[PDB]
DNA sequence: GTCCCTGTTCGGGCGCC
DNA sequence: TGGTTGGCGCCCGAACAGGGACTG
């Protein structure tokens, strides 16, 4: 039917060789019924152990359905994938729908030679049998090289609609479609729907402008204590790495001495304007930070504790593209991991409406706690890349 | 017979070529075996004879079987392993017996030769040559290539099992609702039938298998409880081990004490309390197995109540998915956790233990979070879902431990019991500077190339003190200086230190350590009754950070 | 750059099938 | 007997990666 267009890893690069985690029973059922249904229409054939490749696989369930989701984690295949203008203005609209597309690539077919490194295996409870192996026939969700494919017919379906909706600004990414327009809410909300009939004869809420800054901030106080100041001194001199216009010389020389931690310093006048100057230069934006789209975006998270969750966007140190917070449930019954892998989603979302890009993660949390329960809170087509540290309590200290 | 399923294509490395080693000399009993064996399996097509054409060779032998009467077959193929392709092995764990679910009946059988009843990819089959000897001088030794999958070679296993999956495959598919645990050639089917309509369904199977060249022999069919599966005795209503034999040593070698720690191990899932700590730790260092160990105090009082915990008769029962999984952790000594999964008080369905030590410092808390994990990923696997826990620990020591904590931590659904010993924070720091606690200066600095080092601290009492260090690093004097202010500090004490290394060690407020220097400190810390430690960034001229910098930098820097 | 001190992974021995 | 293969488990040490501090 379709040609198909020869697709080949990166020079040097083997395939995916990742162990499939266990999986729970209602994630397997899914899977299975899933796999069955897929195989029955040609979109994936079992294989056997001797294709050496492997990527593991896993399911979400939206929140008020009882349909579930396929999700592969094809960023290991994504790596050794052999490799548009980014639409600036998505972060400037009132509202921005995401619309699941993945199905639309299951009707174009993957190079015979590739598909052996899309295979995938099915765990079983209590290995009551092997894991069953299967490998993709069409461009698969979650593939670099599925949007990439299919980016000509894509642009076939959106063109009746852009050109209808020229305020309307359509952007897709991996699987996701992200649709923003400063339509009022409802009127909004039934352009999503004209283009959802629209994906359909082919077949087969995000508030941008609402996105803020969290700057540092200084705290203020009548009454100041050698703590107090020490504690404004460090911050400061971290605080001078980012913006070098902050000073602290009369700050620091209040501190000469060996003096009690609750001793009482007054701010002399010198110290106090000092101050009002360094809270004015850390409202000034980071000058100098130019995004390099061939440099991969890190993003580390800090636990500010009581659900307050703060985040820095850069690709070089101290060079911040954005910093922001994510504050949440602030209750007895917080569960730290969700909140964690909501927070990595909500950073990741941002960085694709306003770079197109996916960051790589520095994880505040132990590597066997965010494998044990990272996917019972993932609800996103993509899977960001991440690493895991041993956070200082510095960085902590620094964004409040 | 020989399957009719389709062969699995296998190719060999890229560059690479068949083996190409000799066969190396036999015991009169190995031939007579090897060629009774080779004589019926070219009868059957299972092995064919080569000549000249063939210039591949593999040395082959042969050891008894589990029943030890008939000979195993196997093949030194090491050498065509390496030039073999890679696999990816389809087998991702053991079955356990506490998964299964209650069945009205049950059958344990055995596919018979099962190896040497699926057909090997065609183009292969002269990679897999050996010769065996016969009777020289009266016949030469026979030259044969294995027409089926050999014991010995790197893809039998998972292409056994990706086969008898596939063969297992149409049965499943029409009788969804008859369970069946396929482990290499074994084979557990349960129904909810009575057992006249369960044994048909059985003859179906072995017709089914027997259709696909897969004998079922009937020494092998086991009918009645208990059932020999995986190691268990499988009762109509609860399931044991086999029994285990521990060693009887009275000089215990670095083999002995693996046997001994390994068989403990294997011991743990269904028997509670065992421990092996104090035994694994004769192994650090060792390089021989046969260094002979002498076993501590608290190793052989470690061995001595793990008999005891052996002698006692226990057993297991079988998985009910409609009530709820428990798991109950309870706390041994030195980072040692045993723990028991129930569904019923006091009806194990299994146990285990966790004592792997993560990190150079950690707490308790710490470790009960990680045994957490640890249960809650080894139940997805057997059960399909998390277990509720039983932990004793207070529910306020909880909050306070993710409330200072830098990490996301979090521990699911869980309900307090009280089995000391508790699991506490022996420790707090606090969160303000302490109103009439000294206040102390502390810093450190080595010479990277003389190691010579100086710890100390400067308070604004007027009191200072200076301490000379060999072998150091500036890490460890900055953590000797932390040590040397909580030693001559009363019952309160601030700390103001420039090391966000040591800052960082001590906020994780750890009860052990592998560092002696650190664990010190840990006592020092316990004693006391408030803590308060700040953070300066050093050579900033931060007084009094700055005094004690020129004090211990003096001789060793610059 | 190096040194230090973390962290994880991999492969060795043993255990079990 | 000794000499094979694969899965999983445990515990160990070697061999890495990543971040912070150090030298003149
Ligand atoms: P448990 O209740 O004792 O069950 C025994 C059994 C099963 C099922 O567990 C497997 N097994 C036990 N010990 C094994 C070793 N050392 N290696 C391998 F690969 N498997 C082992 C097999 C065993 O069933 P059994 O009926 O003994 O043999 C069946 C078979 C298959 C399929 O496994 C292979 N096999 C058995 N022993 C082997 C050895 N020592 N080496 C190799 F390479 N292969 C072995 C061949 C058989 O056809
Ligand atoms: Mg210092």
């Amino acid at each position: 039917p379709i040609e198909t267009v020869p697709v080949k890893l990166k020079p040097g690069m083997d395939g995916p060789k990742v162990k499939q985690w266990p999986l729970t029973e209602e994630k397997i059922k899914a899977l299975v019924e899933i796999c069955t249904e897929m195989e029955k229409e040609g979109k994936i054939s079992k294989i056997g152990p001797e294709n050496p490749y492997n990527t593991p696989v896993f399911a979400i369930k939206k929140k008020d359905s009882t349909k579930w989701r396929k999700l592969v984690d094809f960023r290991e295949l994504n790596k050794r994938t052999q490799d548009i203008p980014h639409p600036a203005g998505l972060k400037k609209k009132k509202s921005v729908t995401v619309l699941d597309v993945g199905d639309a690539y299951f009707s174009v077919p993957l190079d015979e030679d590739f598909r052996k490194y899309t295979a995938f295996t099915i765990p079983s409870i209590n290995n009551e049998t092997p894991g069953i192996r299967y490998q993709y026939n069409v461009l698969p969700q979650g593939w670099k090289g599925s949007p990439a494919i299919f980016q000509s017919s894509m642009t076939k379906i959106l063109e009746p609609f852009r050109k209808q909706n020229p305020d309307i600004v359509i952007y897709q990414y991996m699987d996701d479609l992200y649709v923003g327009s400063d339509l009022e809410i409802g009127q909004h909300r039934t352009k999503i729907e004209e283009l959802r009939q629209h994906l359909l004869r082919w077949g087969l809420e995000l508030h941008p402008d609402k996105w803020t800054v969290q700057p540092i901030v200084l705290p203020e106080k009548d009454s100041w204590t050698v703590n107090d100041i020490q504690k404004l001194v460090g911050k400061l001199n971290w605080a001078s790495q980012i913006y070098p216009g902050i000073k602290v010389r009369q700050l620091s020389k209040l501190l000469r001495g060996t003096k009690a931690l609750t001793e009482v310093i007054p701010l002399t006048e010198e110290a106090e304007l000092e101050l009002a100057e360094n809270r004015e230069i850390l409202k000034e934006p980071v000058h100098g930070v130019y995004y390099d789209p061939s440099k991969d975006l890190i993003a580390e998270i800090q636990k500010q504790g009581q659900g307050q969750w703060t985040y820095q966007i850069y690709q070089e140190p101290f060079k911040n593209l954005k910093t922001g917070k994510y504050a949440r449930m602030r209750g007895a019954h917080t569960n730290d991991v969700k909140q964690l892998t909501e927070a990595v989603q909500k950073i990741t979302t941002e960085s694709i409406v306003i770079w197109g890009k996916t960051p790589k993660f520095k994880l505040p949390i132990q590597k066997e706690t965010w494998e044990t329960w990272w996917t019972e809170y993932w609800q996103a087509t993509w899977i960001p890349e991440w690493e895991f540290v041993n956070t200082p309590p510095l960085v902590k200290l620094w964004y409040q | 017979p020989i399957s009719p399923i389709e062969t699995v294509p296998v190719k060999l490395k890229p560059g690479m070529d068949g083996p190409k080693v000799k066969q190396w000399p036999l015991t009169e009993e190995k031939i007579k075996a090897l060629v009774e064996i080779c004589t019926e399996m070219e009868k059957e097509g299972k092995i064919s004879k080569i000549g000249p054409e063939n210039p591949y060779n593999t040395p082959v032998f042969a050891i008894k079987k589990k029943d030890s009467t008939k000979w195993r077959k196997l093949v030194d193929f090491r050498e065509l392993n390496k030039r073999t392709q890679d696999f990816w092995e389809v087998q991702l764990g053991i079955p356990h017996p506490a998964g299964l679910k209650k069945k009205k009946s049950v059958t344990v059988l055995d596919v018979g030769d099962a190896y040497f009843s699926v057909p090997l990819d065609e183009d292969f089959r002269k990679y897999t040559a050996f010769t065996i000897p016969s009777i020289n001088n009266e016949t030469p030794g026979i030259r044969y290539q294995y027409n089926v999958l050999p014991q010995g070679w790197k893809g039998s296993p998972a292409i056994f099992q990706s086969s008898m999956t596939k063969i297992l495959e149409p049965f499943r598919k029409q009788n969804p609702d008859i369970v069946i645990y396929q482990y290499m050639d074994d084979l557990y089917v349960g129904s909810d039938l009575e057992i006249g309509q369960h044994r048909t369904k059985i003859e179906e199977l072995r017709q089914h298998l027997l259709r696909w060249g897969l004998t079922t022999p009937d020494k092998k069919h086991q009918k009645e409880p208990p059932f020999l599966w995986m190691g268990y005795e499988l009762h109509p209503d609860k399931w044991t081990v086999q029994p285990i034999v521990l060693p009887e040593k009275d000089s215990w070698t670095v083999n002995d004490i693996c046997k001994l720690v390994g068989k403990l191990n294997w011991a743990s899932q269904i028997y509670p309390g065992i421990k092996v700590r104090q035994l694994s730790k004769l192994l650090r260092g060792t390089k021989a197995l046969t260094e002979v160990i002498p076993l501590t105090e608290e190793a052989e009082l470690e061995l001595a109540e793990n008999r005891e915990i052996l002698k006692e008769p226990v057993h297991g029962v079988y998985y009910d998915p409609s009530k709820d999984l428990i798991a109950e952790i309870q706390k041994q000594g030195q980072g040692q956790w045993t723990y028991q999964i129930y569904q019923e008080p006091f009806k194990n369905l299994k146990t285990g233990k966790y004592a792997r030590m993560r990190g150079a410092h950690t707490n308790d808390v710490k470790q009960l979070t990680e045994a957490v994990q640890k249960i809650t990923t080894e139940s997805i696997v057997i059960w399909g879902k998390t277990p509720k826990f039983k932990l004793p620990i207070q529910k306020e020591t909880w909050e306070t431990w993710w409330t200072e904590y830098w990490q996301a931590t979090w521990i699911p659904e869980w309900e307090f019991v009280n089995t000391p010993p508790l699991v506490k924070l022996w420790y707090q720091l606090e969160k303000e500077p302490i109103v009439g606690a000294e206040t102390f200066y502390v810093d450190g600095a080595a010479n990277r190339e003389t190691k010579l080092g100086k710890a100390g601290y400067v308070t604004n009492r007027g009191r200072q003190k200076v301490v000379t260090l060999t072998d150091t690093t500036n890490q460890k004097t900055e953590l000797q200086a932390i040590y040397l202010a909580l030693q001559d500090s009363g019952l309160e004490v601030n700390i103001v230190t420039d090391s966000q290394y040591a800052l960082g060690i001590i906020q994780a407020q750890p009860d052990q350590s592998e560092s002696e220097l650190v664990n010190q400190i840990i006592e020092q810390l316990i004693k006391k009754e408030k803590v308060y430690l700040a953070w300066v960034p050093a050579h900033k001229g931060i007084g009094g950070n700055e005094q004690v910098d020129k004090l211990v930098s003096a001789g060793i820097r610059k």
